RNA sequence: UGGAGAGUUUGAUCCUGGCUCAGGGUGAACGCUGGCGGCGUGCCUAAGACAUGCAAGUCGUGCGGGCCGCGGGGUUUUACUCCGUGGUCAGCGGCGGACGGGUGAGUAACGCGUGGGUGACCUACCCGGAAGAGGGGGACAACCCGGGGAAACUCGGGCUAAUCCCCCAUGUGGACCCGCCCCUUGGGGUGUGUCCAAAGGGCUUUGCCCGCUUCCGGAUGGGCCCGCGUCCCAUCAGCUAGUUGGUGGGGUAAUGGCCCACCAAGGCGACGACGGGUAGCCGGUCUGAGAGGAUGGCCGGCCACAGGGGCACUGAGACACGGGCCCCACUCCUACGGGAGGCAGCAGUUAGGAAUCUUCCGCAAUGGGCGCAAGCCUGACGGAGCGACGCCGCUUGGAGGAAGAAGCCCUUCGGGGUGUAAACUCCUGAACCCGGGACGAAACCCCCGACGAGGGGACUGACGGUACCGGGGUAAUAGCGCCGGCCAACUCCGUGCCAGCAGCCGCGGUAAUACGGAGGGCGCGAGCGUUACCCGGAUUCACUGGGCGUAAAGGGCGUGUAGGCGGCCUGGGGCGUCCCAUGUGAA
């Protein structure tokens, strides 16, 4: 589960992406943030597209 | 029977036919017997219609039936004209 | 679209002096006179020895930023020259200089390349009598790039066409100031264009 | 809900019925002739063979048998009839065998 | 034209039929080395005049049976039992490749 | 904020179904197409002021029950159902207890959840048990 | 006209060697963002199941009727009922439903590709040629009545028409047996014997037009056969009874064990039979320096399939996608005794999936079926629609403009950066508004002429009031990835092996260019990234182009089968090889 903080529970629907995490054993995939039940990362600003967060408007 | 008809080519909003002899059963643009000439219904070129009266005639003598507009075009290239 | 943004900022990055502004770029201030260094919080800090890649990259950018062209049209133009018979080096430039917008500028009608683009683009230019508004139009030997009616009386045009009085057009061309007409005579060549670019390097960039 | 390819099926059956009845005849008489031919009965053998030949060719004119098929049967029939007969035969009132 | 091949007879155990073994060489599509391969054809011998050991010309023909699509064209030479010994050995050998 | 496709409009008659070519203001009918639109959503011409009409409402459920399939194999069959169901009735809701992993199905009344489950069996081919939700102690 | 490499085993080194990355590509999907246009292109998964409409039909110039229209006749806006015309509905008859379109299931196979063979063959309609179209009978629908029934529609009797069916005749000719001649796998000729042809329909009436019969020939389209080529596993090694061959039959258009009798025992296999796995094949496409590798969506060719399986009928052609029969699976209707169905056609539904559309317009064009023709039909096709899915093109402005506003960020507090960027001044004028408005359409047809040639005349546009043109005219969108090394681009703050990053090496332990933010920068731009897969880098299966003493790798040693390879000289042949010509190598 990429990004700082998530909203995933024992029943959330996720979109798997492929790509392993070097320091984690049976971990061969990454959950795609911003799809189905995985909210984008909150307050993210930089690499936005990789963390399913929409461009923030200057309000 | 065998025929002499227009096979479409060119492109969308750019009709460019090919006067060809094919069995009446091939699809409109499928394999054909022989190409005898070409035709461009929009005269984008002075040379917008060529025919090989020689061959055209040959095929006519052997049964090949010209479709109407195929007939129109051949007539115009002077195939039926016996002078 | 094209670049549409700070131009002079590029002249400092390429170290050289680009002419993406016309008139100003002659006055005492193409920024190459004031801040001849790279833009940014840095710029005037020690410059590390350029990597083999950084050399070709910067040289290739140098040439492309000179014509306004996108990296897509640039590379496409390039691959075509490669295919072409002859020293891709020269040929490339040749195709770049054949571009319609360019020719208009190389003709005078426009103070700079961007302006030429807008001229061509706004139907002000005319090739062989018929109007063309496609900057990428390839001009061929023998064509006549000129102006148009509603276009002639125009303010900016007279200005730009008056500055041409006396001024001579590159060997490969032949302006006709009082007629606002002009012919594309010959395809240019490596020597005809005094470009601050080593094309041999651009060739090498496109290998990897 | 229905197309009229049904007429075609109707055609189908009747025609089927038709030439079905013709093929029986052909097989029967043919068999009948060769049976007699082996039995030494030259005259009636040949007599029946002629009838068969007619019925075969008559089948050929339409969509029942057709062409070489009819051509073929006749040959097999004649080939068979003649051979069996020269078992002390001599062709009486030479039917349909030029000889 | 009708394909014509030359091989030696290696089998006359059949009636009016002989087994002709034809060889052929060719450049390896990848490693270019010329290699020799071989194929066995059942050739029609109606007069039963060809026997085991003959090198003969085989010619493409109207099917005589399933498998027999060639007819013996003519004798090239006779007695090449040497050429048969090989094939037979090559075959005999198989009895030593199982389990 | 979604582009929808109104493939065809249709009037519900006392016996058959008439397929009309259009429906003007002040008239009611049913449209075929639209895969996203739900109850309460506003539909405006593909250009017209992208306004958002009033209406909808939706009272909050009054009773909750925990539901679990008959076999772990029917899990997604059930979940997929509940979801589909919460889509037609904004008054019915599916939630997952944060602490105790069970799935809490909720509606407007005993009778309500009754036709739901029963609807799950007959119309969705999923058989599930229902019971009082577990309690998160301390 | 064509070849780039880097990081990572060590204290350091050279080699070996694997992992990893930079590139190109896609029917794509996912994330962010999103202005236009053109041309392409869009169920890759459930060959799952499908509501609904539409995808072949067409002929009264083949034939008899039914119901209606209009008119004139006994008499009526009481024509009903009674000639005669234009329609209509089925039926009979014909031609087409074997083309077109869909799909990739099955198939490693003469399936396909390539080149050949047929003395072993077929070909409706179309051309060319020859000769005919003379008599005589008959039935079944339609229809009326009767019976079964709720219905589908069924059953009985009874007439009845033809280009429907049948007999006879003429036999240019043709078929068959036989004898002969030629020729050579069953081809060409010839003689006696036997055997086989037919429709009349419409007009400006013997003169034309469309049809009918036989034969010869042409074209076109096919069947069957053959050489060579066509994936992985040998931890699949033996396979085989219609099996291999013969004789005689059956069968078909034709060869063949194809099918069947009888005889003989053969046939195949390490040059990989048999078995299992996977797969439609090709033109091509992607990648690559090339040689290779991978691939076969779109388009063109063959093939195969049409809910699964089997089978014939009709026919020039089918064992037939919208024909038929039976079995299986499944679904629908019902007055519960039997009725109905088959989207891998267009479009659409539902299911599955990460995912791919209008139940649109039109027959104006091109092509197809029928008709003498008018014309009818054609979800082939021509177009339009939605989707950055792809590529190409265009825009968000141009020229001036400060040692240089503010804000924000650094700051050795002097100042430096954003940056000519903005403001600001002019100029041009995407959009939009107004006027006009296509090409694609000349022929079928009609007129003089012979229905010929030739000349002449008229009708016809879905796309569209669109493209384009003239006129007037507003400045009027910008995003996304990256900034430790490969690798192009740095600072401050927050944080403190926490939170996180991560393709590899590895960053994070309180000055982190490696995390999160900010300023700044580099790369691209109507986009940018990500994931998955393919080729490249991988000389990393080394044919081009690697290796085995110690890095992986010489079999424990002989003997020897197949196989591979083989000295000097001269002749023959000329298979390999080389050369030229020619065919083929579709588009
Ligand atoms: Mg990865
Ligand atoms: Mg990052
Ligand atoms: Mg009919
Ligand atoms: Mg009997
Ligand atoms: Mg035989
Ligand atoms: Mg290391
Ligand atoms: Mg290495
Ligand atoms: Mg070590
Ligand atoms: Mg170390
Ligand atoms: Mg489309
Ligand atoms: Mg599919
Ligand atoms: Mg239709
Ligand atoms: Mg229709
Ligand atoms: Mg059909
Ligand atoms: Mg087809
Ligand atoms: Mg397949
Ligand atoms: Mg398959
Ligand atoms: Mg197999
Ligand atoms: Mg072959
Ligand atoms: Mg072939
Ligand atoms: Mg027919
Ligand atoms: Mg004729
Ligand atoms: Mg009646
Ligand atoms: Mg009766
Ligand atoms: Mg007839
Ligand atoms: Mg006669
Ligand atoms: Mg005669
Ligand atoms: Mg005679
Ligand atoms: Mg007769
Ligand atoms: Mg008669
Ligand atoms: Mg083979
Ligand atoms: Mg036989
Ligand atoms: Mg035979
Ligand atoms: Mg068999
Ligand atoms: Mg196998
Ligand atoms: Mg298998
Ligand atoms: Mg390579
Ligand atoms: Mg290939
Ligand atoms: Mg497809
Ligand atoms: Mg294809
Ligand atoms: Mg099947
Ligand atoms: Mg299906
Ligand atoms: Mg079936
Ligand atoms: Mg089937
Ligand atoms: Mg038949
Ligand atoms: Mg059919
Ligand atoms: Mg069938
Ligand atoms: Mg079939
Ligand atoms: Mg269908
Ligand atoms: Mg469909
Ligand atoms: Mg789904
Ligand atoms: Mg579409
Ligand atoms: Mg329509
Ligand atoms: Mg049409
Ligand atoms: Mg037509
Ligand atoms: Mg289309
Ligand atoms: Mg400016
Ligand atoms: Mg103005
Ligand atoms: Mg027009
Ligand atoms: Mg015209
Ligand atoms: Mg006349
Ligand atoms: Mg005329
Ligand atoms: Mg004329
Ligand atoms: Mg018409
Ligand atoms: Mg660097
Ligand atoms: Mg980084
Ligand atoms: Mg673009
Ligand atoms: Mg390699
Ligand atoms: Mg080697
Ligand atoms: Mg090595
Ligand atoms: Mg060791
Ligand atoms: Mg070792
Ligand atoms: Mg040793
Ligand atoms: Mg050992
Ligand atoms: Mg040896
Ligand atoms: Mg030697
Ligand atoms: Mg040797
Ligand atoms: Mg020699
Ligand atoms: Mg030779
Ligand atoms: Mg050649
Ligand atoms: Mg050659
Ligand atoms: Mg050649
Ligand atoms: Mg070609
Ligand atoms: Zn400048």
């Amino acid at each position: 589960i990429p990004g700082e903080g998530h909203n995933l529970q024992e029943h959330s629907v996720v979109l798997i992406r492929g790509g392993r995490v070097k320091d984690l054993p049976g971990v061969r995939y990454h959950i795609v943030r911003g799809v189905y039940d995985a909210a984008g990362v909150k307050d993210r600003k930089k690499s936005r597209s990789k963390y399913g967060t929409k461009k923030p408007k200057e309000a | 029977m065998v025929k002499i008809r227009l096979a479409r080519f060119g492109s969308k909003h750019n009709p460019h036919y090919r006067i060809v002899v094919t069995d009446a059963r091939r699809k409109r643009d499928g394999k054909y017997i022989e190409k005898i000439g070409y035709y461009d219904p929009r005269k984008t070129t002075p040379d917008w219609l060529k025919v090989d009266v020689e061959r055209a005639r040959y095929w006519l003598s052997v049964g090949a039936q010209p479709t109407d507009t195929a007939r129109r075009l051949l007539r115009q290239a002077g195939v039926f004209r016996q002078e | 679209g094209r670049y549409i943004g700070p131009v002079c900022r590029l002249c400092r990055r390429e170290g050289v002096k680009l002419y993406l502004k016309g008139e100003r770029c002659y006055s005492p201030k193409c920024a190459m006179e004031r801040r001849p260094y790279p833009p940014g919080q840095h710029g005037q800090k020690r410059a590390r020895r350029p990597s083999d890649y950084a050399v070709r990259l910067r040289e290739k950018q140098k040439l492309r930023r000179i014509y306004g062209i996108s990296e897509r049209q640039f590379r496409n133009l390039f691959e075509e020259a490669s295919k072409k018979k002859g020293v891709t080096g020269s040929v490339f430039l040749g195709l770049l200089e054949s571009r319609l917008d360019n020719v208009v500028y190389r003709l005078g009608f426009a103070v700079s390349r961007r302006q030429a683009r807008q001229l061509v683009r706004h139907g002000h230019i005319t090739v062989n009598g018929r109007r063309v508004d496609l900057p990428s139009y390839r001009v061929r030997p023998g064509d006549e790039i000129a102006v148009a009616e509603k276009s002639r009386n125009l303010e900016l045009i007279r200005q730009n066409l008056e500055a041409m009085k006396g001024r001579k057009v590159g060997p490969w061309l032949s302006l006709d100031v009082e007629g606002m007409k002009g012919k594309f005579l010959r395809l240019p060549d490596r020597e005809d264009l005094a470009l601050p670019v080593n094309e041999q390097l651009v060739i090498e960039f496109y290998s990897r | 809900r229905n197309l009229s390819a049904l007429k075609r099926h109707r055609q189908s059956l009747k025609r089927r019925l038709r030439n079905k009845a013709k093929k029986s005849a052909i097989k029967t008489l043919s068999k009948k002739a060769i049976q007699l031919a082996q039995e030494g009965k030259a005259e009636e053998a040949l007599k029946i063979m002629r009838k068969a030949e007619s019925l075969i060719d008559k089948a050929a004119k339409g969509s029942t048998l057709h062409k070489n098929a009819a051509a073929r049967r006749k040959s097999r029939l004649m080939r068979k009839v003649r051979q069996l007969l020269e078992a002390a035969g001599a062709p009486l009132i030479g039917g349909g065998l030029s000889a | 034209p009708k394909k014509v091949l030359t091989g030696v007879v290696v089998s006359d155990k059949m009636q009016k039929t002989v087994t002709v073994l034809v060889e052929r060489q060719f450049p390896h599509p990848l490693y270019g080395k010329v290699i020799k391969r071989s194929k066995k054809y059942l050739a029609h011998d109606p007069e039963e005049k060809y026997k085991l050991g003959d090198v003969v010309e085989i010619i493409e023909s109207r099917p005589i049976s399933k498998r027999k699509r060639f007819r013996v064209l003519r004798l090239v030479e006779s007695g090449r039992m040497d050429l048969v010994e090989k094939y037979l050995i090559r075959r005999q050998n198989y009895e030593s490749l199982s389990k | 904020g979604r582009k929808e496709r109104v493939a065809r409009l249709l009037r519900m008659h006392a016996n058959h179904r008439e397929e009309v070519e259009e429906l003007k203001a002040g008239d009611l009918g049913a449209v075929v197409g639209l895969k996203e639109t739900i109850t309460g959503d506003t539909l405006v011409g593909e250009d017209a002021p992208r306004v958002i009409l009033e209406s909808i409402e939706v009272p909050e459920p009054v009773i909750d029950v925990a539901i679990e399939p008959k076999t772990k194999a029917d899990q997604e069959k059930l979940s997929q159902a509940l979801a589909r169901l919460a889509e037609e009735d904004p008054t019915f809701r599916v939630s997952t207890h944060p602490e105790t992993g069970q799935t809490i199905i909720s509606g407007m009344g005993e009778l309500h959840l009754e036709i739901i489950v029963d609807r799950l069996k007959r119309e969705f081919k999923v058989d599930a048990n229902v019971g009082k939700p577990q309690v998160a102690y301390r």
